[PDB]
Protein backbone atom coordinates (compact mmCIF):
# COMPACT_ATOMS: atom_id res chain seq x y z
CA UNK A 1 0.00 0.00 0.00
CA UNK A 2 1.30 3.46 -1.08
CA UNK A 3 -0.99 4.82 -3.75
CA UNK A 4 -4.01 4.65 -1.24
CA UNK A 5 -1.41 5.59 1.70
CA UNK A 6 -0.64 9.15 0.14
CA UNK A 7 -4.60 9.83 -0.58
CA UNK A 8 -4.92 9.63 3.36
CA UNK A 9 -2.76 12.78 3.57
CA UNK A 10 -4.05 14.81 0.91
CA UNK A 11 -7.63 14.43 2.26
CA UNK A 12 -6.75 15.18 5.54
CA UNK A 13 -5.60 18.54 4.37
CA UNK A 14 -9.14 19.45 3.03
CA UNK A 15 -10.66 18.14 6.07
CA UNK A 16 -9.20 21.27 7.98
CA UNK A 17 -10.99 23.90 5.20
CA UNK A 18 -14.39 22.97 7.02
CA UNK A 19 -12.97 24.25 10.13
CA UNK A 20 -13.74 27.94 8.66
CA UNK A 21 -17.34 27.40 9.89
CA UNK A 22 -16.25 27.63 13.45
CA UNK A 23 -13.71 30.45 12.75
CA UNK A 24 -15.32 33.18 11.45
CA UNK A 25 -19.20 31.73 12.75
CA UNK A 26 -18.46 31.45 16.38
CA UNK A 27 -16.82 35.08 15.96
CA UNK A 28 -20.34 36.40 14.79
CA UNK A 29 -22.55 35.04 17.33
CA UNK A 30 -19.83 36.28 20.05
CA UNK A 31 -19.19 39.59 18.26
CA UNK A 32 -23.69 39.91 18.75
CA UNK A 33 -22.88 39.47 22.32
CA UNK A 34 -20.75 42.41 22.38
CA UNK A 35 -22.53 44.94 20.70
CA UNK A 36 -25.62 44.30 22.65
CA UNK A 37 -24.58 44.98 26.26
CA UNK A 38 -22.81 47.54 24.86
CA UNK A 39 -25.93 49.08 23.61
CA UNK A 40 -28.01 47.66 27.01
CA UNK A 41 -25.70 47.10 30.16
CA UNK A 42 -28.97 45.97 31.64
CA UNK A 43 -29.92 42.91 30.29
CA UNK A 44 -26.54 40.65 31.21
CA UNK A 45 -27.71 37.71 32.91
CA UNK A 46 -30.27 36.95 30.19
CA UNK A 47 -28.21 37.52 27.09
CA UNK A 48 -24.79 36.10 28.32
CA UNK A 49 -26.33 32.42 28.96
CA UNK A 50 -27.91 31.94 25.45
CA UNK A 51 -24.26 33.04 24.05
CA UNK A 52 -22.82 30.60 25.03
CA UNK A 53 -25.48 28.23 23.81
CA UNK A 54 -25.02 29.56 20.05
CA UNK A 55 -21.42 28.10 20.61
CA UNK A 56 -22.13 24.53 21.10
CA UNK A 57 -24.39 24.64 17.74
CA UNK A 58 -21.47 26.75 15.91
CA UNK A 59 -18.58 24.04 17.89
CA UNK A 60 -20.55 21.46 15.70
CA UNK A 61 -18.79 22.09 11.85
CA UNK A 62 -15.71 22.62 14.05
CA UNK A 63 -15.67 18.73 15.89
CA UNK A 64 -16.93 17.03 12.85
CA UNK A 65 -14.24 18.41 10.47
CA UNK A 66 -12.16 17.88 12.92
CA UNK A 67 -12.46 14.49 13.43
CA UNK A 68 -12.57 13.90 9.99
CA UNK A 69 -8.81 14.53 10.02
CA UNK A 70 -7.83 12.25 12.02
CA UNK A 71 -9.62 9.09 10.16
CA UNK A 72 -7.01 10.28 7.76
CA UNK A 73 -4.31 10.46 10.32
CA UNK A 74 -4.40 8.36 13.31
CA UNK A 75 -7.62 6.34 12.02
CA UNK A 76 -8.44 5.22 8.75
CA UNK B 1 -47.39 80.21 35.91
CA UNK B 2 -50.77 81.57 36.63
CA UNK B 3 -52.32 79.45 39.26
CA UNK B 4 -55.40 81.92 38.82
CA UNK B 5 -56.96 84.99 37.74
CA UNK B 6 -56.19 86.32 40.96
CA UNK B 7 -52.93 84.86 41.86
CA UNK B 8 -49.32 84.29 39.56
CA UNK B 9 -46.30 82.13 40.78
CA UNK B 10 -43.22 82.55 39.31
CA UNK B 11 -41.99 79.18 37.44
CA UNK B 12 -38.30 77.66 36.85
CA UNK B 13 -38.02 75.12 34.34
CA UNK B 14 -34.32 73.92 33.44
CA UNK B 15 -33.81 73.01 29.91
CA UNK B 16 -31.36 70.12 29.34
CA UNK B 17 -29.00 70.44 26.02
CA UNK B 18 -27.21 68.13 24.01
CA UNK B 19 -24.25 66.77 26.31
CA UNK B 20 -26.80 66.01 28.94
CA UNK B 21 -29.14 63.91 26.29
CA UNK B 22 -26.20 61.15 25.92
CA UNK B 23 -25.59 60.77 29.94
CA UNK B 24 -29.26 59.92 30.34
CA UNK B 25 -29.12 56.54 32.45
CA UNK B 26 -32.43 55.58 30.34
CA UNK B 27 -31.69 55.69 26.82
CA UNK B 28 -30.90 52.22 25.84
CA UNK B 29 -34.18 51.92 25.55
CA UNK B 30 -34.85 53.59 22.68
CA UNK B 31 -33.59 52.57 19.45
CA UNK B 32 -31.40 55.80 17.80
CA UNK B 33 -29.06 55.97 14.93
CA UNK B 34 -25.76 58.08 15.65
CA UNK B 35 -25.79 59.52 12.26
CA UNK B 36 -28.57 62.19 12.16
CA UNK B 37 -27.25 63.85 15.00
CA UNK B 38 -30.44 63.05 16.85
CA UNK B 39 -29.41 64.64 20.34
CA UNK B 40 -27.98 67.73 18.42
CA UNK B 41 -31.71 68.49 16.89
CA UNK B 42 -33.42 67.95 19.73
CA UNK B 43 -31.60 70.61 21.95
CA UNK B 44 -32.19 73.12 19.61
CA UNK B 45 -35.75 72.18 19.09
CA UNK B 46 -36.49 71.56 22.53
CA UNK B 47 -35.14 75.03 23.70
CA UNK B 48 -37.37 76.41 21.32
CA UNK B 49 -40.67 74.99 22.04
CA UNK B 50 -40.29 75.30 26.38
CA UNK B 51 -39.62 78.76 25.33
CA UNK B 52 -43.16 79.34 23.73
CA UNK B 53 -44.88 77.55 26.52
CA UNK B 54 -42.99 79.99 28.88
CA UNK B 55 -43.91 83.07 27.04
CA UNK B 56 -47.87 81.72 25.75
Amino acid sequence: MQLVLAAKYIGAGISTIGLLGAGIGIAIVFAALINGVSRNPSIKDTVFPMAILGFALSEATGLFCLMVSFLLLFGV
Amino acid sequence: DPVSSLSFEPSEKPIFNAKTIEQSPSFGKFEIDTDANVPRDLFEYTLANQMLTAMA
